[PDB]
């Protein structure tokens, strides 16, 4: 609940790094550790930050996001314009470690896979298996002309095993963000990067992306849907969804990064802080056999039994009066045909411990 | 508790915000 991202002062999204190393040496030291499983993560990032100067593209079209101006259309930029990277006098380790064929210098398309590789331990570090399946898949886009080959199969895995908690290293999270929003504007050869960095996009929102994505699903304009929030504890999350000046309407600014940015550590738009609405979304998703819904985790606080009593008539249409009627005339109690359908659903549900599904069947099985 | 939806009818980017985060994440679908 508490920051709101909306930057108040001019001042670009800015970190701290390393003194800017030889790109040669770097490589080197880093896919060196890349292949012993044994990476630096001040190095990495150092090295992220230095690599920038490779991606340059044409902006299409005039960019500025809480008044601060990154580029004009038709200005050459690469990611660093987005942000700044301040550096101190402090050389980095970059020791060699693992396997180093390369005498030679690499080349862009080398830098270029490695970036892409070390960017996608963020992704892989995001999902607490199926990485298998995700990290094979990375390792082959990254084989893949304008990428060329520097590791052999299974070495990022084998790697991420050692770094799975990089997800959470502010200064990571802060280069894959910058990434990612470099290249969701400008459509560049190295573009495929994404894989690994687009779950940037819209994190600590899943109140927000909820909220919008039930508005696409039962068909509905915004002030149609809102309607159907009558319930009073709706107001204030609806208000806090909507407060003005922050960009949620605006094409490529920085609120769809700005939690890996770090513009706000604490979410207004996360599940927790419009736990009514996530509650009521997901009930409604548990009502008609959604999947994603029934593993959802339900927000403990805010009213789940309440929540799913409205969900349950909600669920039933897909006029907002003709259920406020409806509730009204029944006391704000569930019919036993609600009842009936949720635990037909739930109970026949593999049920994740603090999911919606678990609930439905703890509370009216 | 439950309040009236014809007494919401009074009340104030939003449409616009929805489109955006839709299609942004339709497109996202891409990369995952």
């Amino acid at each position: 609940e508490y920051k709101y991202p909306a930057i108040k002062d001019l001042k670009k999204p800015c970190i701290t790094l390393g003194k800017a190393p030889d790109l040669n040496k770097a490589y080197k030291s880093v896919l060196s550790g890349m292949n012993a499983a044994k990476l630096d993560p001040d190095d990495v990032c150092s090295y992220l930050a230095a690599a920038m100067q490779f991606f340059e593209g044409t902006c299409p079209e005039d960019w500025t996001s809480y008044g601060i101006l990154i580029a004009r259309k038709g200005d050459r930029i690469t990611p660093n314009s987005l942000v700044e990277i301040k550096r101190t006098d402090v050389e980095g380790n970059w020791a060699l470690t693992g396997g180093m064929e390369l005498t030679r210098d690499p080349t862009v398309s080398e830098h270029a896979s490695l970036v892409g590789l070390l960017l996608s331990l963020y992704r892989l570090s995001k999902i607490s298996n199926y990485k298998t399946n995700i990290a094979d898949r990375i390792e082959q886009i990254f084989e893949t002309a304008p990428f060329v080959k520097i590791v052999e199969h299974h070495t990022l895995m084998t790697t991420h095993k050692m770094c799975a908690n990089w997800s959470t290293i502010p200064n990571f999270r802060f280069l894959a963000g910058t990434y990612d929003m470099f290249f969701s504007r400008i459509e560049h050869l190295y573009s495929a990067i994404r894989v690994g960095t687009v779950v940037t996009a819209y994190e600590d929102c899943s109140g927000l992306v909820s909220f919008t994505g039930f508005i696409k699903q039962i068909n509905l304009t915004a002030r149609e849907a809102i309607l159907y929030f009558f319930h009073k504890n709706f107001e204030e999350e609806i208000r806090r969804m909507f407060e003005p000046g922050q960009e949620t309407a605006v094409p490529h600014s920085y609120f769809i990064h700005f939690r890996s940015l770090g513009l706000s550590g604490k979410s207004p738009y996360s599940s927790n802080a419009v736990g009514h609405v996530f509650n009521l979304i997901h009930f409604v998703g548990c009502y008609m056999g959604q999947v994603r819904s029934l593993n959802a985790t339900v927000i403990a606080a805010c009213a789940p039994h309440e929540m799913s009593v409205l969900g349950g008539y909600l669920g039933e249409e897909f006029s907002p009066e003709a259920v406020y009627t409806r509730i009204m005339m029944n006391g704000g109690r569930l019919k036993r045909s609600h009842i009936r359908r949720y635990v037909s659903v739930s109970s026949n549900h593999q049920a994740r411990p603090n999911s919606f599904a678990e609930f439905l069947n703890k509370t009216y099985s | 508790i439950f309040v009236n939806p014809s007494a919401i009818r009074a009340g104030l980017m939003a449409e616009e915000t929805v489109d955006l985060i839709n299609r942004n994440i339709e497109d996202n679908q891409a990369h995952l």
